[PDB]
């Protein structure tokens, strides 16, 4: 009753079926077949795109830099339409309180032409 | 079953809230309002008359524990005695049937 | 004020083990690559292989003509020392696993003929590599055939 | 016809050998004790407690 | 303090058995620093009992060791990673207690 | 919250059932006064352990039942304790997967 | 309002920016106050609290819960028919606000007993589980001294078949 | 305050308690970082059961736009010289509970156009670096048929019609 004495009680461990995947709207998957017999010969059977070892990097550059212009193109193809969206011009007006433009022209043609002189003179 | 039972018992309570609720808000319905509180009242009562006053659960649980603890060991100890044995015959009688066909290969 | 069931099998798992053997592994078979054996398994199923392909060897009827057969731990080389040259394989149980056809050496290799090269295009060769090994998968007569 | 036999044989015997050696493995090889009859309800309580895993 | 270190350690292990965080955390580039993995590694002394004890919500644990792999931090960047691991676990989770009871609840009602 | 539509009435009645639901009853357990470790400090008497795991205990390895068939803790029992075709089933206490 | 989705990586990630052995170790199992969540979770306590705290106990200590369930469940039914007996006389009675309170009082009773049940029934499973496990290694190792005794069923075909050849 | 369009601000708490007028109290809180702690939006807090009150006399305001039951809610911010007079600000849309502010056309394609020529530039500077190309009649590495193939094709006929194909 009162006091429960706990002692050493060891439990082994229930795992005799697996649900390796589980899909939608219930369905249950029990891929675990349980097997060694033929696991031996699964394991002989053992015993990243194409190549990509090299321009990986200029490879996943493009790539992704395609995605965005598509992302883009969606969305521009969604406003298409009046499709699930929208296009209601709230008169508004971006106002930049500084001399932001300017500047930013001046470092942008600077770098640029850095970059052009650096690449010419290299060359 | 006990999951059973805490539904059981709200929805016990479920048909008499409706129940005042229509009241307030036709015979036909009383009807079966008051044979389904019947029903689920004795299907409470049924369920009940299942889970026991029950015993051990140390005492008797410590000690079967306990023996259920030694008799694993000896029969992990049993199991294992027969694999090493077991395992024996599948090592060298695949080299017996290695040996014959060694000897037939070299014919 | 409803209280629920107890974690049970799912608890033992906790204390005893840590490796979560509830839900899905597919979350490990899709993100996860597998591990690969080292020399130990490598080596050891090279054998139980070599073992396999002796079993389906005896049991087919190798060609009288010449059949020179070495298993070489992994591959039967069939070898005429004549003009052809084939290595047969197999890939699982004996019972109805097909044959594969990994090389097609031609042996005809004449010095006086070609001269710093082979004696028939690659390409050609390749062609029997998946023809004469779709025809053993046919699992007809595949050493005869 | 001793090789057929000896296969289905040892094909029963590479079963029960592997019993064997789940259990040498596993099952039957560590039979440890530590925590039962307390922490594991005071785990009960707390993931009842708990219903994201209840 | 010590306790101040336990109980933030305890916290950010049971956040991290959530993908959304998980998905936060490699998006935010926390997991490409070689710091974070040291962490992940210091992390896994929560799989003794005596840590494990105090572990209210344990799906982490599974999910630490996941983290250890080196290639599921490398990716998990995407949405549809938290997406899809969020779905199966919460499947697994009502699927397996509803479809207990429900097995249980048709076959005593059709056997009948 | 009106309601009292006779179809969402309907409605009501048949979750409800279905949620809940000759005597085919469970043989009514006579209470015990002495427990197995409180009430008959009987402690483990090797008897009660030898009992519970072979022989029927009726309220600690199973349920009696009345037409004499045994039901086990992890079987699943389908009774009928009102004289109508719908039966209580009653699912295993245990429900070990 | 100012915060965001919690503040990000920070403190025990600084300090593990280390190398081979500078990291601080694991922190120690603080046996008492913690704040998981939000709840303070601390250690040291029960899992089917009493009902003594926080509510009215209406059952004696002998508690045989199966008695004490059927009496309970009589109540609620008879309690209900009251207060149908209410709605008779005086829909306004002062009473009507203490039956409704009354039966709420009841089926919480019932919930008490439900969950001294739930640790029954973790003791029960602590108990058996071993048991089936028990009869399935008994039953395994049975399947081997047979399976063994058949291939040594197999070794004696294999010494038939020697005569059986010559 | 940095970009208000790249800000997102919720309250789980909030989340179960919505639905219409829910929406429009929502925004009204105050921690919101759209919402204005002076404009007249703040005393519409203070006024009860106002029903008219954006018309006789004017101000910035807010009022839902377009309202799915669920979770779509969208929130329009006006500036009204006068009665019947309505000048529309800006839009913030809130979905599953999380509000947003309605990006620009304009403003929009060009900042994601920007992220895209800046991603094709570090492209364009990897191929720069692998290329090279010696001057020197060289490339910078670092970055047929024998004729006798007439009568094997011959054969490989010939042994397609001794061996046929099966699938």
């Amino acid at each position: 009753m009162s006091g429960v004495r706990a002692v050493r009680i060891s439990i082994e461990s229930a795992c005799e079926k697996q649900v390796h995947e589980v899909g939608l709207d219930g369905t249950e998957t029990y891929l675990p077949p349980l097997s060694m017999s033929q696991n031996l010969a699964r394991l002989a059977q053992r015993i990243f795109q194409p190549s990509l070892w090299p321009w990986d990097s200029v490879r996943n550059n493009l790539r992704s830099a395609l995605t965005e212009m598509c992302v883009l193109y969606d969305v521009l193809s969604i406003v298409r339409d009046k499709k699930f969206m929208t296009l209601d011009p709230v008169s508004q007006d971006a106002l930049p309180p500084k001399q932001n433009p300017q500047t930013l022209q001046l470092i942008s043609k600077k770098k640029s032409l850095a970059g052009a002189a650096q690449i010419l003179l290299k060359g | 079953r006990l999951t059973q039972l805490q539904d059981a018992v709200n929805s016990l309570a479920d048909q008499f809230c409706n129940a005042i609720g229509v009241l307030q808000q036709t015979e036909e319905y009383a009807q079966l309002f008051a044979a389904l509180i019947a029903r689920t009242a004795k299907d409470i009562d049924v369920l009940i008359d299942s889970l026991p006053s029950e015993e051990s659960t140390a005492a008797l649980q410590a000690a079967s524990l306990y023996k259920l603890e030694e008799e694993n060991h000896e029969a992990a100890t049993c199991l294992e005695d027969v694999v090493y044995r077991g395992d024996m015959l599948l090592e060298k009688i695949q080299s017996a049937l290695a040996d014959i066909a060694q000897s037939q290969l070299k014919t | 004020a409803r209280l629920p069931s107890f974690a049970i099998p799912y608890a033992i798992d906790v204390l005893t083990t840590g490796s979560y053997p509830r839900l899905p592994t597919c979350i490990r078979d899709k993100i996860i690559p597998p591990d690969p054996i080292t020399k130990i398994e490598k080596q050891a199923t090279l054998h139980q292989l070599n073992q396999i392909l002796r079993h389906r060897l005896v049991t087919t009827d190798l060609p009288p003509q010449l059949a020179n057969l070495t298993v070489a731990n992994g591959r039967v080389k069939f070898r005429v020392e004549g003009e052809f040259e084939a290595t047969l394989t197999v890939m699982g149980d004996d019972p109805d696993v097909p044959w594969r056809l990994l090389k097609l050496e031609i042996l005809v290799e004449d010095k006086e003929t070609g001269d710093g090269r082979a004696l028939v295009h690659s390409m050609q060769i390749s062609f029997i590599h998946q023809l004469v090994q779709s025809r053993l998968f046919a699992d007809e007569k595949p050493l005869q055939d | 016809q001793l090789q057929k036999q000896l296969k289905e044989a040892e094909q029963i015997l590479a079963t029960a050998v592997y019993q064997a050696k789940e259990k040498l493995k596993s099952i039957e090889k560590a039979r440890k004790g530590a925590i039962s009859s307390e922490e594991i309800i005071k785990y009960a309580h707390r993931i009842s407690a708990s219903n994201a895993v209840c | 303090g010590n306790r101040l270190r336990f109980q933030l350690e305890l916290e950010f292990v049971q956040c991290l058995a959530n993908p959304n965080y998980l998905n936060f955390l490699a998006q935010r580039g926390y997991f490409k620093d070689k710091a974070f993995v040291n962490y992940l590694k210091y992390l896994l002394y929560w799989k003794d009992p005596e840590y494990a004890k105090y572990l209210k919500y344990p799906q982490c644990l599974h999910m630490l060791e996941l983290l250890q792999y080196e290639h599921f931090r490398k990716e998990l960047v995407n949405a549809q990673c938290a997406k899809f691991i969020d779905e199966q676990q919460i499947l697994h989770w009502q699927h397996y207690s509803r479809k207990r009871m429900r097995l249980q609840q048709a076959l005593a009602e059709q056997q009948q | 919250l009106s309601r009292n539509e006779i179809i969402q009435s309907y409605l009501s009645r048949q979750s409800s059932l279905l949620s809940s639901s000759a005597r085919q009853l469970h043989v009514l357990v006579p209470q015990s006064p002495p427990t197995d470790l409180p009430g008959l400090t009987r402690e483990v008497t090797q008897d009660d352990l030898d009992r519970i795991q072979a022989s029927q205990w009726p309220g600690v390895n199973g349920c009696q039942d009345t037409q004499g068939n045994w039901y086990d803790w992890t079987q699943c029992i389908s009774l009928d304790p009102h004289g109508d075709d719908g039966r209580l089933n009653i699912l295993p206490y245990v429900c070990l997967d | 309002a100012l915060p965001p989705p919690m503040q990000y990586i920070k403190e025990y990630t600084d300090e593990n920016i280390q190398e081979g052995l500078a990291p601080k170790p694991p922190p120690p199992i603080k046996d008492s106050y913690m704040m998981f969540g939000n709840q303070f979770q601390c250690d040291d306590l029960i899992i089917r609290p009493l009902e003594s705290q926080g509510i009215e106990r209406l059952h004696p200590m002998q508690f045989d819960h199966k008695k004490e369930l059927r009496k309970l469940n009589m109540s609620i039914l008879i309690n209900f028919l009251d207060l149908l007996d209410i709605l008779i006389r005086s829909p306004g009675s002062i009473k009507r606000e203490e039956k409704l309170e009354d039966l709420k009082l009841l089926f919480v009773h019932v919930h008490h007993l439900i969950n001294e049940y739930r640790p029954h029934q973790a003791r029960e499973t602590l108990r058996v589980m071993m048991e089936v496990q028990k009869r399935q290694r008994l039953e395994t190792a049975e399947r081997f001294q047979k399976h063994l005794e058949r291939v040594i069923e197999m070794i004696q075909n294999c010494l038939a078949s020697l005569p059986d050849d010559l | 305050r940095d970009n208000l369009l790249g800000i997102s601000w919720v309250d789980s708490s909030w989340i179960p308690i919505l639905n219409s007028g829910s929406v429009l109290d929502y925004f009204s809180e105050r921690s919101n970082p759209f919402y204005d702690r002076t404009c007249n939006n703040e005393v519409v807090k203070m006024q009860r059961l106002t029903l008219e009150h954006l018309n006789q006399m004017v101000g910035i305001e807010y009022i839902l736009l377009h309202a799915q039951e669920p979770i779509l809610f969208i929130i329009r911010k006006q500036q009204r010289q006068s009665p019947a007079q309505v000048i529309p600000l800006a839009d913030y849309y809130i979905i599953a509970g999380v509000i947003y502010q309605a990006p620009d056309l304009g403003s929009v394609i060009n900042s994601r156009v920007l992220t895209a020529v800046h991603g094709i530039q570090s492209a364009f500077d990897e191929a720069m670096s692998y290329c090279r190309y010696h001057p020197s009649k060289g490339y910078w590495w670092h970055f047929s048929s024998i004729f006798q193939r007439q009568r094997v094709d011959a054969l490989l006929l010939d042994l397609r019609q001794k061996f046929p194909p099966k699938f």
